[PDB]
């Protein structure tokens, strides 16, 4: 239903999501949240079934945070998605499945940035860039057209900017104000709110 | 406990105190004891008596009479240092 | 000898709950007068050192707004059951709208205070003083460890309890009234305890008709302590 | 009654194997603590390098959450297992509570966790006493200390191990809390703590502080040298 | 069915309606939706009747719980939290429950949005039931933060009377409640027929 | 519910139960276990106690796979149970892999199993340690377990009366390499070391391990192998 | 009346168990591991050296665990090859879980976590096995750790077996070696270690083991290295006792 | 003395003698009496206290309407069987929808007790049970034993010093089959007097009165309808 | 296959009085198409100023009362002294969430005295929640008798109409007019009425017939 976007760079992630948070009529929320802050270098979304997304994100976020605290330092990005999908998969088969799509954002300071991409069927992905929805289909094949794998942050900005504006183009909902991070070698660094003024 | 009030009587005015203080909280600081340790308690208080000078034996003389005889005096001088309790 | 809780003697049981009220007489002392004003208790601290924080140390707890507590000896047993005690009168209150008397929450406690058991755990160690105001107004409980309950007019415990409960006996009739109760049952605390007493000796547990709430006093009993 | 299992009270109502973890813990090595008025503090004693080791493996403080810090006595892998379980357990305040979990609860949880421990059938008590100091309530800086009973208790300094009689006669000596909260009366209170350490070795102390907003700050033993140094200076102008 | 709340400078604005009917047939008129659960503390039943009422006792119950063990007063989020925890544990048994719940915190003022499918949020302004989407047109129309007392009074009461008037399910009694930061103060509660002889002009 | 072990410490630090298990052991009978460089042979000396009894009914030698045979040291009340044991155990891995298994998996499940009977205590451990022979993979084995849960490995391996001497006598007697027929030949040359002097048919007997399987041979061959085999 | 000890206390404040394991420790052969920063090394001693065996085993002391981590071994034998069973089955579990090897001490604090749980309760006897730690990480490199008895472990550079080696650590305090990653120089080293402590008289290869583990080009890999080498070992460090004997 | 330590071990002279003990942990009680005419059942039992600003405890409790009990040593137990006995009460009283008769319901009574009194692990219980009942055949007066072997009676009496009563009842147990309430009544504090010492007097707080009836529910009483059951009364003969 | 529940038929009419509270129920039995007796009381004394009517499935109706009348006994024998009625509201109302997922077909409506010793009436639904009001009629003429109530007891859309208090024998010929009037219209119901008056002296019964068709 809703978008979130997922796009890899060479040393950073760059991604963007909504605050919407709906009830089939109206808008009930406006400001919403979906970026879970996982460690230092790693990062979370999600868009599923919202009983599903509160209380996997305690599991998870709690239990990396339970490794952080543990060992004492954080955790690859790629065993903890495979921590996830690994959960994912004992979940799916049992009288409790959950039903949920994600996309991890990792950051390593000897892989560098690394992002992952997950299913509702529990399915491990490696990509340049991802993204979930229904207008997943209408950027993502702009993102293909005007992609370059060694490109600059701002680039991506301006991409970015004018996907968004293809989006209040052809799309039926409406999703005002889209929030954005940004992963380098520091870190999480928040971008600001993205809204734009239709007419 | 008031037979060892009742030696507490006779140890105390067989020596010289001061008849201010009381003696039935030094009975319940005596469970099981002997009128000649009391004779041995009143000499404590006595010795404390000798420390400072003191022949009005003062509640306190008596308090650490005791404290010496049943508890810094019971196999070393730590029965007690833990709460627990109270 | 009757080394368990399954051996009785060839005279009596198995002294063990026994050993545990051997058990109590080793904790401070407490004293709960119950007057048709109210029923009030005071309890001595024995702070030992000045890192030692005073309010750290809890004798007196609020089970309902109108039921106070009272603890002796180990403490730790006696808030598992202030715990399960504010669960079962919260259970009181959710099935029926309405508080828990203070006898029926005293049986409520006394039906575990003996179920021991390491098989098919360890007995307790903790006498317990029960102030309330039902609907018969002032009530004062006691127990024991073995769940044998009695209701008390004026319940002295802990170390020095005998003459404490024998001077409170000299002292002690029907027609009380509530700071009389007070200042006499701080006479005889001063009698009994061993420290000078001030503010952090002591503290207070006062429930009343009118005044079913809040059963303590704050530095009034400072006040009260100088009013002596 | 005799020397054996929990269960037995004594002919004068006592459990004896209680007092016995206890020695343990009195023959364990010796730990200070106190808490500023915003930077709180602690050290542990006789760090005994034995030139052949690492020591970040035998590091005695760590912490559960980013308020709160760890410290024990007695033995170690007991101590272990209390602090994952209560890793375990902040974690799951965490995850129940999204408030910064505090440190009255986790030590109701360790207290009673020992307590309940201790009831069970043949199962060996803890023989460990915990430090546990944390400033989260509005930064609010509170030190518990522990029992092998399981009786946590606020204090507003502590000092155990071999001694610890020794070294808090010393803190009733050195009790100074007038001074207001210059953390610098801090520094040279755990540089006093340190100094009446029963050998004041000067290199087998460690200490970690918070400002109880910070993280955990392990210190260094020429900062705490030069602590040492304005530390018999001052002794010098004491004649 | 229409309830709503909303918080803003002065404290936080509890209003509901009283009808309760059975499918097509009017129950009562007289329903107290608004579930008293603190001093400290309100919730609403908004869709099942004893699941509002069973397990907003329980979480009455569980507070009461934390702050005797505590000694401290609970905080909204973490007794929204609980009550979204329990809710979860029958996730797609078949039950109603999309309440609000209000309350004073050391932060400020409380306001948590609770539904049977997991959806516990927060926000500022909430309506739930038949005739909320009248309650949020009237209600966002005459929305500020900086309103004052009678204002939010005549604001909400305004509001409950457009959804009563609008809704074949709502009406009954206006019950108003005001929170405030040392503990909640009902206001009143008025019928629609006086509201609307008086409204009409 | 009790068995929270039964095994405590020596001061010294031993344990001495299973010390007198291995009493048990060595104070029963002996019997001989011979690799050679084709096959195994193992050998017993099975005299009935009276004149009555039936040498058809009990085996000593007793194939657990077609290409393992096995003997013990001890009793068979035990014996029979822990071959129960071993046979499952084999069919296990027969129902996992689909393949004969080798003879040191069973010599760590197996090893494994007692030294959990060694573990607690409301049971005793048992007084056996195996003899364990099998032809796997071109090169025969030959292993030698104990009571007390370990195993071994031997060119040769007896036990019990006189093992000493016959094992100094497989020590002079035997050497690396011989035959089958050669290790029966120094196999009753150190049966008849110790045995008394009634030795027929029926009191040896005699299961070996060739490359093609194990063989429990008859008495016979026996028969026709061991009267005046030198 | 049938209760040991077997959880319990001395009346002052020790423990009686496991004293008695460190007891049963000291006698046993020896192991020791090197300070090398290009892999590490370990040396055993072969108990039980009569010769009519088969030594088809390649390994007895030593049990490379998981791929790039071994350990040896000292006190009762399959208990600690339960232990060894177990481990494999933990680390490998946590291969399981995350597609990644264990970072090393962690699964070393489980396993003292397992004995833990015997000395407290279980009303059994504990293991009294003390045994060694080897491998490599992202994050510290090649290590080296130390099991015991009692639930803790040891993060060491030159490790300890009992009484055959108490001596041994006292050499190698004396004969301390910093900077030197050079494996042959723990080679010598070593062949002096067992020169000395061990009676073997002129070091004799088959009581002896030696292995090493190395990294090589991102397999870090294991040299359960054979005899011959061994042999001009034996002969190198005879060559250095003659070295030793030029000062006559 | 070594055999006579536990349950299952029988002894050399095949006492079990913890039974003996039990019965003696009986013993330490108060005294009690229960007695009944054709028509009216009537079980007293001796208040006693800890202190005298304390309560006098009781003994006597209702289960049922048609069920009275008096009790004498130990609590836990007697407030355990009290609970499986109103328990069992509710449960025949539930599915059968009938008041139970009285025999059956005591030998549940003696078969759940048959279990701690025969395995290892469990303790015998101090039980000092006195029971009238209602069935179809009007009253019973049935007591108990820690060794399960419950009798039926007319009248009797347990406790300390119960034994002069007990020459009452034999001397008077002609008096109690015809003799209606309130004689059968000072009867029954004429036999609770006797186990007195003679220098004391029953007061008003130191009994417990309980009185079933085929037409009357057993109902308990104290010191309020208990003293016009102390006035009618002769003086003890010095 | 099987159904596991039936309706049975009833209707329960309780008035909160000042200080009485009339709780009447036709005493007529059936199903279906059959009539299983004319005499079936749904009226159940439970204390001196307790009584319960309860319709709907007619054998969860015996369960629960028994049920009831044994926790009565449970808080009696344990704590000396009755229910309050908002007491019995209370457990009586988790018991009825206690069987949540398989629920009683059945409607109940507690009535009786205060403490003040005033009418008291606790409707309740299939499933558990409650509230204290002054008149209920449950049953199948539920919505043949709320509006004249409401024209009667609540004098709603009433212009110019005073609020009398209702007295008792006032709202005797009320009850008696309004089981006259919904027994001409109901199939449910007749041939009989049960009338339970609770007062602060004691409960009174009274027996009034009805149409025998």
């Amino acid at each position: 239903m809703e978008y979130l976007i997922g796009i890899q760079g060479p040393d950073y992630v760059l991604v963007a999501s909504d605050r919407v948070a709906a009830s089939n009529i109206v808008q009930m929320k406006d400001d919403h949240d979906k970026m879970f802050k996982m460690s230092e270098k790693i990062l979370l979304l999600c868009v599923g079934e919202a009983g599903d997304t509160v209380q996997f994100a305690e599991y998870i976020q709690k239990n990396v945070q339970l490794y952080k605290m543990r060992n004492g330092y954080e955790l690859s990005p790629t065993a903890a998605a495979n921590f996830t999908r690994r959960n994912l998969a004992d979940c799916l088969r049992s009288r409790t499945p959950y039903h949920v799509n994600l996309l991890l954002a990792g950051y390593d300071e000897h892989e560098g940035p690394a992002l992952y991409y997950m299913d509702y069927l529990a399915a491990l992905a490696k990509a340049p860039f991802a993204a979930h929805g229904y207008g997943a289909f209408l950027t993502l094949s702009i993102l293909d057209r005007y992609y370059t794998p060694t490109i600059s942050r701002e680039r991506a900005v301006e991409l970015l900017r004018k996907c968004l504006e293809e989006l209040q183009k052809r799309f039926i909902l409406n999703l005002p104000t889209f929030s954005v991070r940004i992963i380098d070698k520091n870190g999480i660094h928040d971008l600001d709110n993205i809204s734009f003024p239709k007419q | 406990l008031e037979g060892r009030t009742h030696i507490f009587k006779i140890h105390a005015r067989s020596m010289s105190v001061e008849r201010d203080i009381r003696f039935e909280l030094l009975a319940r600081l005596c469970p099981n004891s002997t009128g000649a340790e009391i004779r041995s308690v009143c000499t404590e208080a006595g010795m404390f008596a000798i420390r400072a000078r003191r022949k009005i034996a003062t509640e306190k003389d008596f308090l650490e009479a005791v404290n010496k005889v049943i508890k810094s005096y019971a196999k070393f001088s730590a029965t007690p240092r833990y709460m627990t309790y109270n | 000898y009757d080394r368990g809780v399954n051996t009785f003697s060839p005279e009596g049981r198995l002294f063990q709950v026994e050993y545990a009220i051997e058990a109590i007489k080793l904790g401070s002392t407490a004293i709960g007068i119950q007057t048709s004003e109210g029923v009030c208790l005071a309890v001595e601290k024995r702070i030992t050192s000045p890192l030692m924080e005073p309010s750290s140390i809890e004798k007196i707890v609020e089970i309902d707004a109108h039921i106070g507590c009272a603890m002796s000896g180990l403490i730790a047993d006696a808030k598992t059951l202030i715990d399960k005690a504010r669960v079962e009168t919260q259970n009181h209150w959710f099935t029926y709208n309405e508080t828990m008397t203070v006898e029926s929450v005293t049986q409520a406690v006394s039906n575990l205070a003996l179920q021991f058991g390491e098989e098919d755990s360890r007995p307790f160690g903790v006498a317990l003083l029960f102030g309330g105001v039902d609907e018969k107004g002032p009530q004062l409980f006691h127990m024991d460890p073995s769940g044998t309950f009695v209701q008390c007019d004026a319940r002295a415990i802990g170390s020095a309890s005998e003459g404490a409960q024998s001077s409170l006996q000299e002292v002690y009739h029907k027609s009380m009234t509530l700071k009389e109760a007070i200042k006499s049952s701080l006479i005889i605390l001063k009698q009994v305890m061993e420290e000078k007493l001030n503010a952090t000796n002591i503290e207070l547990a006062t429930v009343q008709p009118g005044q079913n709430f809040h059963m303590f006093t704050k530095e009034e009993l400072e006040e009260v302590i100088k009013d002596i | 009654s005799y020397d054996r299992a929990i269960t037995v009270f004594s002919p004068d109502g006592h459990l004896f194997q209680v007092e016995y973890a206890q020695e343990a813990v009195k023959k364990g090595s010796t730990a200070v603590g106190v808490r500023g008025r915003d930077i709180v503090v602690l050290g542990v004693e006789k760090k005994s390098v034995a030139k052949l080791q690492d020591e970040r493996t035998v590091r005695k403080i760590c912490a559960l959450d980013d308020n709160v810090c760890m410290a024990f006595a007695g033995l170690t892998a007991d101590a272990r297992i209390v602090i994952n379980r209560a890793r375990v357990e902040c974690q799951s305040h965490r995850l129940t509570v999204e408030d910064p979990v505090t440190v009255e609860y986790i030590t109701r949880y360790i207290a009673s966790l020992k307590q309940r421990y201790t009831q069970s059938n043949g199962r060996r008590p803890f023989g460990i006493s915990a430090l546990i100091v944390g400033f989260d309530f509005d930064g609010t800086p509170r030190l518990y200390q522990t029992d092998p009973s399981g009786t946590y208790h606020a204090w507003k300094a502590n000092a155990i191990g071999r001694g610890a009689k020794s070294v808090r006669e010393f803190l009733e000596k050195n009790y100074t809390d007038e001074a207001i909260e210059t953390d610098d009366l801090t520094i040279k209170l755990v540089i006093k703590a340190l100094l009446e350490v029963v050998q004041s070795g000067g290199k087998n102390i460690e200490l970690a502080v918070m400002r109880r907003d910070q993280s955990l700050k392990i210190l260094n033993p020429e900062e705490i040298e030069k602590y040492v140094a304005e530390i018999e200076k001052e002794k010098e102008e004491n004649e | 069915t229409t309830t709503l709340a909303f918080k803003f400078r002065h404290g936080v604005i509890v209003a509901a309606d009283s009808r309760a009917t059975a499918g097509a047939y009017i129950a009562s008129q007289t329903v107290k939706k608004v579930i008293e659960i603190n001093p400290y503390l309100l919730g609403t039943m908004a869709g099942g009747a004893a699941d509002c009422s069973f397990w907003e006792r329980l979480l009455a119950r569980q507070c009461r719980i934390y702050e005797l063990r505590n000694k401290e007063r609970i905080s909204v989020a973490a007794a929204s939290k609980l009550l979204a925890n329990m809710v979860y544990q029958y996730k797609g048994m078949g039950l109603s429950m999309g309440t609000m719940i209000c309350g004073w915190d050391k932060r400020g003022p409380g306001l948590y949005y609770v539904d049977s499918e997991g959806n516990r949020i927060s926000g500022a302004t909430f309506s739930v039931g038949s005739g909320s989407v009248y309650a949020y047109g009237v209600m966002d129309r005459g929305y500020s933060y900086d309103l004052e007392v009678e204002q939010a009074y005549d604001l909400a009461r305004r509001a409950i009377y457009q959804a009563t008037y609008r809704d074949a399910y709502s009406g009954g009694a206006v019950n108003l409640y005001h929170v405030r930061e040392d503990g909640w103060i009902r206001v009143s509660s008025d019928n629609v027929a006086d509201l609307h002889e008086k409204y009409s002009g | 519910g009790y068995s929270f072990s039964l095994t405590t410490f020596s001061p010294s630090g031993k344990l001495v139960q299973i010390e007198y298990a291995l009493a048990a052991v060595a104070g029963g009978a002996p019997s001989v276990g011979i690799k050679a460089a084709n096959g195994v042979v193992l050998a017993t000396e099975k005299k009935q106690k009276s004149i009555l009894y039936d040498e058809r009914s009990v085996h000593k030698v007793e194939p657990i796979t077609k290409h393992i045979g096995l003997v013990y040291s001890g009793m068979g009340p035990d014996y029979r149970v822990l071959v129960h044991r071993a046979r499952k155990l084999a069919q296990q891995y027969y129902l996992v892999y689909q393949e004969p298994i080798p003879t040191a998996q069973l010599v760590q499940r197996v090893a494994s199993v007692m030294q959990e009977y060694t573990q607690s205590g409301g049971v005793r451990p048992f007084g056996v340690s195996l003899l364990i022979c099998g032809w796997n993979e071109g090169r025969p084995y030959l292993f030698q377990s104990d009571p007390s849960g370990a195993y071994f490995a031997w060119k040769a391996t007896a036990m019990g009366k006189n093992y000493v001497n016959g094992k100094t006598f497989l020590e002079k007697r035997y050497n690396e390499d011989l035959e089958l027929e050669d290790a029966i030949h120094t196999a009753i040359l150190t049966l008849k070391e110790s045995f008394e002097g009634q030795m027929t048919e029926d009191n040896i007997e005699v299961g070996i391990c060739n490359e093609a399987g194990f063989r429990r041979l008859t008495p016979t061959e026996v028969k026709d192998y061991l009267a005046a085999i030198a | 009346r049938y209760d040991s000890r077997t959880t319990i206390f001395s009346p002052e404040g020790r423990l009686y168990q496991v004293e008695y394991a460190m007891e049963a420790i000291g006698h046993a052969g020896t192991c020791l591991g090197i300070l090398a920063n290009d892999g590490v090394l370990l040396a055993a001693e072969r108990r039980n050296i009569h010769k009519l065996l088969d030594e088809v085993f390649f390994s007895e002391k030593i049990y490379k665990l998981n791929e790039d981590m071994a350990c040896s071994v000292a006190g009762i034998t399959s208990d600690a090859n339960v232990l060894t069973n177990e481990l494999r089955l933990i680390a490998q579990r946590y291969l399981l879980q995350y597609q990644e090897p264990i970072p090393c001490e962690q699964l070393v604090t489980a396993l003292c976590d397992i004995k833990q749980a015997y000395t407290q309760f279980g009303g059994k006897r504990p293991f009294g096995v003390s045994l060694l730690y080897i491998g490599w990480d992202k994050h510290y490199g090649f290590q080296l750790y130390q099991s015991d008895p009692s639930g803790n472990y040891g993060g060491w550079k030159a490790t300890c077996i009992g009484n055959n080696s108490a001596a041994a650590v006292s050499m190698l305090k004396q004969d301390y070696k910093e900077g030197e990653m050079t494996l042959k120089s723990a080679l010598a080293l070593a062949i002096k270690v067992l020169n000395k402590t061990m009676d073997v008289s002129k070091l004799s290869a088959e009581k002896v083991e030696i292995a090493t583990l190395t990294r090589e080009n991102g397999k870090t890999v294991i040299r359960v290295l054979k005899q011959k080498e061994v042999e001009q070992l034996i002969k190198k460090h005879e060559e250095e006792e003659a070295k030793a004997e030029r000062e006559k | 003395n070594q055999y006579d330590n536990d349950v299952t071990v029988w002894s050399p002279q095949g006492r079990i003698h913890q039974i003996e003990y039990a019965m003696e942990a009986v013993k330490q009680g108060s005294a009690t009496v229960g007695l009944k005419s054709k028509t009216h059942a009537v079980l007293v039992a001796l208040k006693r206290a800890q202190s005298e600003l304390a309560a006098h405890q009781k003994k006597i409790l209702h289960v049922d309407n048609h069920i009275g009990i008096s009790i004498a040593g130990l609590t836990a137990d007697a407030r355990l069987l009290c609970n499986f006995m109103r328990q069992e009460c509710l449960d025949s009283r539930f599915v059968f929808d009938r008041p139970l008769p009285v025999s059956r319901l005591v030998s549940l009574i003696g078969s759940k007790t048959q279990i701690p009194t025969q395995r290892y692990g469990r303790r015998p219980y101090g039980v000092g049970l006195l029971i009238a009942g209602y069935d179809d055949m009007g009253p019973h007066i049935f007591q108990t034993c820690p060794s399960a072997n419950y009798f039926d009676c007319r009248a009797m009496s347990i406790g300390a010093r119960s034994q002069s009563a007990r020459t009452y009842l034999e001397r008077h147990m002609s008096e109690f089959m015809e003799c209606n309430l309130n004689e059968l009544v000072k009867h029954g504090l004429r036999a609770l007097r006797e186990t007195l010492p003679a220098e004391q007097d029953l007061t008003t707080k130191n009994v417990s009165i309980g009185i079933v009836g085929k037409d009357l529910e057993f109902t308990i009483y104290d010191d309020d309808d208990v003293s016009p059951f102390l006035e009618g009364l002769e003086e003890r003969p010095q | 296959r099987f159904s596991p529940y039936v309706f049975n038929g009833g209707t329960i009419l309780a008035i909160a009085g000042e200080d009485f509270a009339i709780v009447a129920s036709d005493t007529r039995l059936s199903e279906g198409f059959s009539i299983h007796t004319r005499d079936s009381p749904k009226c159940y004394k439970l204390t001196d100023k307790t009584v319960i009517g309860c319709s709907g499935f007619h054998g969860d109706c015996l369960t629960l009362t028994k049920i009831i009348e044994a926790r009565l006994k449970m808080y009696k024998h344990s704590n000396n002294k009755a229910m309050t009625t908002g007491a019995i509201a209370a457990m009586l109302s988790t018991i009825l969430y206690s069987r949540r997922f398989f629920p009683y077909y059945v409607y109940n409506i507690i009535g009786g005295l205060d403490e003040e010793g005033k009418g008291a009436v606790y409707s309740f639904d299939p499933v558990g929640s409650y509230q204290r009001d002054s008149f209920k009629a449950g049953g199948s003429a539920s919505a043949m008798l709320q509006p004249l109530l409401d024209n009667q007891v609540g004098f709603k859309n009433m212009q110019n109409v005073e609020h009398v208090p209702l007295s008792l024998d006032r709202a005797m010929r009320l009850v008696k007019d309004v089981f006259i009037s919904a027994a001409e219209r109901d199939v449910y119901t007749g041939d009989a009425l049960r009338i339970c008056i609770v007062t602060k002296e004691g409960i009174r019964e009274e027996t009034v017939s009805l149409r025998k068709d």
